[PDB]
């Protein structure tokens, strides 16, 4: 997968769907996935 | 195609620290996530991401898993955890406890295949 290289310094991610809160659907509590 | 979804979208540092957050959000929980084999021919789910409870049992999980594809009941689901097969009474939440990793997140797989490879 991705890691990082040299240096000290902030970092840099991507994203298809998801990003925010690490959920943005129905819900990652709901009964849907339990 | 790729195999992971909901977990691909971002790097393992990123579940870590979501795990991270989780432990504070929901402590009676157990985050886990569901993939399909690929040997296997049954679909494979839109993505991976189940937060089971610490009372779901690994019976009651692979019902979840047959909400998704929402399989008939003509077909087989079987679970599969480091290519071992859990009992039912395998609360989740003592299953996370013996299959969590570095990330903490969980990863239990099925496969319409009881076979192992």
């Amino acid at each position: 997968g991705p890691h990082m290289i040299s240096g000290l310094s902030v970092i840099k991610q991507e994203v298809e769907r998801l990003g925010n809160d690490v959920f943005e659907w129905e819900d990652d509590e709901s009964d849907e996935i339990a | 195609h790729m195999k992971s979804t909901f977990k691909s979208e971002y790097p393992f540092e990123k579940r870590k620290a979501e795990s991270e957050r989780i432990a504070d959000r929901f402590p009676n929980r157990i985050p886990v996530i569901c993939e399909k084999a690929e040997k296997s021919d049954i679909p494979e789910i839109d993505k991976r991401k189940y937060l089971v409870p610490a009372d779901l049992t690994v019976g009651q999980f692979v019902y979840v898993i047959r909400k998704r594809i929402m399989l008939p009941p003509e077909k087989a689901i079987f679970i599969f955890v480091n290519d071992t097969l859990p009992p039912t009474a395998a609360l989740m939440s003592a299953i996370y406890q013996e299959h969590k990793d570095k990330d903490g997140f969980l990863y239990v797989t099925y496969s319409g295949e009881n076979t192992f490879g």
